[PDB]
């Protein structure tokens, strides 16, 4: 279990830490949290209590180095940066917690969820997805914008999500114009699995990257990349069984954990109407089906 | 976008356009089978291309071996269209391909969308217009030659017939347009319209009656008063 300790906490912020969230206020004696899950992703966030414009935040993964948080009054921002000294790194974190001044990560124990939306989700793979290539941990913000946006404006700042597009050449072959639109399979198996992403937990992975910062922040093309990857699944008549019902899981947790209050913006409509009830996979999702007519029967 | 009332002159500018309308392109006649059922047995249909401008159409015969053996096929004719009028493009020399085709139904768009990926700078654009393309089978010699028809083939006409000699584009868009609604609000009376004079006759080579402008002006008020009275009998005003 490891620590993420901040320097100080001289600004009013609620900080994230995946799914769990408090309220620190203004000069409070924060100085970070402690017992967090070795063997995941994390993503550590933050929306001001001055601006809720721009929640923004950090994945990370322990095992990649020390990470700690410094407030940064000149970009008005909570930083995370890397100690490389382990030893002073080591001392600094026993002092903040002989003092109890961190928050714990409170994982229950019969509690998955954590698990269950980041199963596929690698640092490696946010890195090349998020490009800032000196440092270990990744920076996201709801107005991020990604390369598929920007093709339709700073590069460095973007996400590198893989472009999926259904009228497009790579997505249609000359000669199956028909077979391919209406049938997405060759662009989801060879185009996308065997050509770009190699397996279905490079695909997933992405997926469920997109839905977190979508989630977390807001982020519409996170958003859209989410959707666009789940429909192109449902639309393809030809799938791994393997994978249709890592989906339906996948979905799943992502739907349990959805904000109840924010499924009208987070949610598309047509994409899931479609997916659910008339797409190929129909009838093969059925933990996310029931889950979704139980909960949002309003978007159906 | 889309194209209605308001960008109407667009049609008749000096930017290459086509009207495709899919409306014939898969036609059936439904019957009973001995054993009571129903049963559709598909004829011979058409693609009706139109450059608004020249009245040149190109008038692709769908035969009816094209559906053989083929399933859903009300969706089939909107990709087979698509083929046929991506295929057509492509047999133009560029400086005659369109830089628009306006689909007269919301539901070729993405058909044709997708068989043109090819010509990204080639618009496709619905309209609001609720044009009356589908009576074009009520042309006698349009009708002939689809019925005849035992193989794939592409027929071109001009269907303004020299009327772009005497009248504007706009004009003999117009007419055809009004001529059209006539045929397709009451083919009988719109048909005895056209010929009620027997010394009025059509040139081999066209579709129409070789009508002088003043014989023209007074059809044109005939085929209002049809369509303005087909619309009273049937509101009953
Ligand atoms: C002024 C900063 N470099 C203080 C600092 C260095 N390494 C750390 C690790 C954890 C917390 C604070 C620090």
């Amino acid at each position: 279990m490891n620590t993420v300790p901040f320097t100080s906490a001289p600004i009013e912020v609620t900080i994230g830490i995946d799914q769990y969230s408090f309220n620190v206020k203004e000069n409070q004696p924060f100085h970070g949290i402690k017992d967090i899950p070795i063997g995941h992703v994390h993503v550590i966030h933050f929306q001001h209590a001055d601006n809720s414009s721009m929640r923004y935040g950090y994945w990370f993964d322990c095992r990649m180095g020390n990470f700690y948080i410094q407030y940064d009054p000149k970009d008005g921002l909570y930083k995370m940066m890397e100690e490389r000294d382990g030893a002073k790194f080591e001392n600094i974190v026993h002092n903040f917690k002989e003092r109890q001044m961190m928050v714990s990560y409170p994982k229950i124990d019969e509690d998955d969820t954590w698990y269950n939306l980041t199963e596929f989700v690698q640092m490696d793979k946010i890195r090349k997805i998020v490009r800032k290539d000196e440092n270990q941990f990744s920076y996201v913000d709801s107005s991020m914008t990604t390369v598929q946006e920007n093709e339709l404006s700073d590069p460095a700042h973007s996400l590198n999500y893989t472009v999926i597009n259904f009228k497009s050449r790579e997505a249609i072959r000359p000669g199956h114009e028909m077979e391919d639109f209406l049938d997405k399979s060759y662009y989801l198996n060879t185009v996308m699995l065997q050509g770009i992403f190699k397996n279905s937990s490079n695909y997933f992975g992405e997926l469920q990257f997109a839905f977190l910062n979508a989630m977390f922040f807001g982020n519409y093309g996170s958003s859209l990349q989410w959707h666009a990857m789940i429909e192109l699944i449902c639309s393809s008549a030809t799938v791994p069984k393997h994978m249709l019902d890592k989906l339906d899981e996948i979905l799943y947790y992502q739907i349990k954990t959805l904000p109840e209050q924010y499924s009208d913006i987070l949610l598309n409509e047509r994409v899931w109407n479609i997916c659910l009830y008339s797409s190929f996979q129909k009838n093969s999702l059925h933990n996310t089906e029931k889950i979704m007519e139980n909960k949002y029967p309003e978007l159906l | 976008g889309a194209m209605n009332s308001s960008n109407y002159a667009e049609l008749f500018n000096n930017d290459i356009k086509l009207f495709v309308d899919d409306t014939n392109v898969y036609r059936v006649t439904v019957h009973k089978t001995f054993e009571g059922n129903v049963a559709t047995k598909a004829i011979n249909g058409c693609i009706f291309t139109l450059n608004p401008k020249t009245g040149h159409l190109f008038l692709k015969i769908i035969h009816t071996s094209v559906w053989a053996g083929q399933k859903r096929l009300s969706q089939l004719a909107k990709w087979k269209t698509a083929e046929e009028v991506s295929a057509l493009v492509r047999s133009l020399p560029k400086e005659e391909q369109p830089k628009q085709i306006i689909v007269t139904r919301k539901a070729m768009l993405d058909p044709l969308e997708v068989h043109m990926l090819d010509f990204p700078n080639i618009a496709i654009r619905p309209t609001e217009l609720r044009l009356p393309f589908s009576a074009a089978m009520s042309i006698d010699k349009l009708s002939d030659v689809v019925m005849k028809a035992t193989e794939p083939q592409m027929v071109l006409f001009n269907i303004y017939d020299d009327w772009l000699d005497r009248i504007s584009s706009y004009t003999a868009f117009s007419r055809l347009t009004l001529l059209l609604r006539a045929l397709k609000t009451n083919e009988e009376s719109a048909k005895m319209i056209l010929l009620s004079d027997p010394t009025i006759t059509i040139k081999s080579y066209h579709l129409w009656p070789s009508f002088t402008d003043e014989q023209w002006i007074t059809i044109e008020s005939q085929m209002r008063d049809l369509i303005l009275t087909e619309y009273g009998r049937k509101y009953n005003v």
